């Protein structure tokens, strides 16, 4: 309904994508005052202006940061740092947390779709997926974090990299 | 004359890798600060480290 609408409107303008051979391969976010880029990825960003920007890179974490320049800095995607228990919104469904672990319904993550942030109720971006692993009807998540000041990453047994 | 080559080799050579390890420390240490969204890093270890 309108949620759907907005949560479409804003990734129209927040979420971008790489592409490689002809094909779109990944999702790039942009969030805060930095940029959020998994960097199992690789590719080029449809973008101009983004593209040319150095980067960096960390695989102990498996994504790629960087500084966005002053002509995104309205487009930005409103961070927060609290975890409390529920349901959180996402552009395949609703997923829940509980017991510090992501539940997704089975099959609704495909492969190739990392990258894109999670939003909390309030619309706010929580974490970013990575990858999943499955377990009978349910599939787990393996995401990041922005617990404080310092990241963490939690990956279930058997993720599979998407 | 090769007693001394190879001495001055070692040294700069012990000199290289020693100031490469530290430096790689310092990167390991303050990688996950550029990767948090907002936030700043301390401003003693900003201090104790050149924190851009």
């Amino acid at each position: 309904g309108k949620r759907e609408r907005m949560c479409m409107k804003i990734e129209n303008d927040c979420i971008f994508e790489v592409k490689h051979e002809g094909k779109v391969t990944g999702y790039a976010c942009l969030v805060g005052d930095k940029v959020m880029k998994p960097a199992h990825v690789k590719g080029v960003i449809d973008n101009a202006d983004l593209a040319k920007l150095a980067f960096k890179k960390s695989s102990k974490y498996d994504l790629e940061c960087a500084q966005i320049p002053v002509h995104m800095r309205s487009d930005a995607s409103k961070y927060t740092h609290e975890k409390p228990e529920g349901h959180y919104n996402w552009h395949h469904g609703a997923v829940q947390y509980s017991g510090g672990r992501f539940t997704i319904p089975t099959g609704a993550g495909k492969p190739g779709d990392s990258g894109r942030p999670i939003f909390d109720n309030k619309g706010r971006v929580v974490a970013i997926v990575l990858g999943g692993a499955n377990e009978g009807s349910r599939t787990a998540l393996s995401v990041v974090t922005w617990n404080k000041d310092m990241v963490t990453r939690v990956t279930p047994e058997g993720s599979e990299e998407w | 004359v090769s007693a001394v080559v190879g001495m001055s080799l070692l040294a700069l050579i012990s000199i290289f890798a020693s100031c490469y390890m530290l430096v790689a420390a310092r990167s390991k240490c303050l990688t996950p600060y550029a990767l948090t969204p907002g936030a700043a890093v301390p401003w003693t270890l900003g201090i104790l480290c050149c924190a851009p």
